[PDB]
């Protein structure tokens, strides 16, 4: 849902006080893209166990 | 494209394309030449 998925797309492209709020929306998806990673090794390590 | 003779209209405006040029946007910050200056998509300071 943000402008760009870059960093420096945003950083070098937006102020502050607005590159934090598109920042924040990576951050926010790409964080649950790695507990749905974790996730699902964490159950595939009981399968192997 | 600011400090042209005669502007265009809104019912059929022109377009000035600009390309293959070094631009200086110092026009629209620090130069006294507008009323306001206002940006959507981009910071106004990292336009040069």
């Amino acid at each position: 849902g943000a402008i760009s998925s870059v960093l420096n797309d945003i950083l070098s492209r937006l102020d502050p006080p607005e590159a934090e709020v598109q920042i924040d929306r990576l951050i926010t998806g790409r964080l649950q893209s790695l507990q749905t990673y974790v996730t699902q090794q964490l159950i595939r390590a009981a399968e192997i166990r | 494209v600011f400090n042209a003779t005669r502007f265009a209209s809104v019912y059929a405006w022109n377009r000035k394309r600009i390309s293959n040029c070094v631009a200086d946007y110092s026009v629209l910050y620090n130069s006294a030449s507008f009323s306001t200056f206002k940006c959507y998509g981009v910071s106004p300071t990292k336009l040069n």
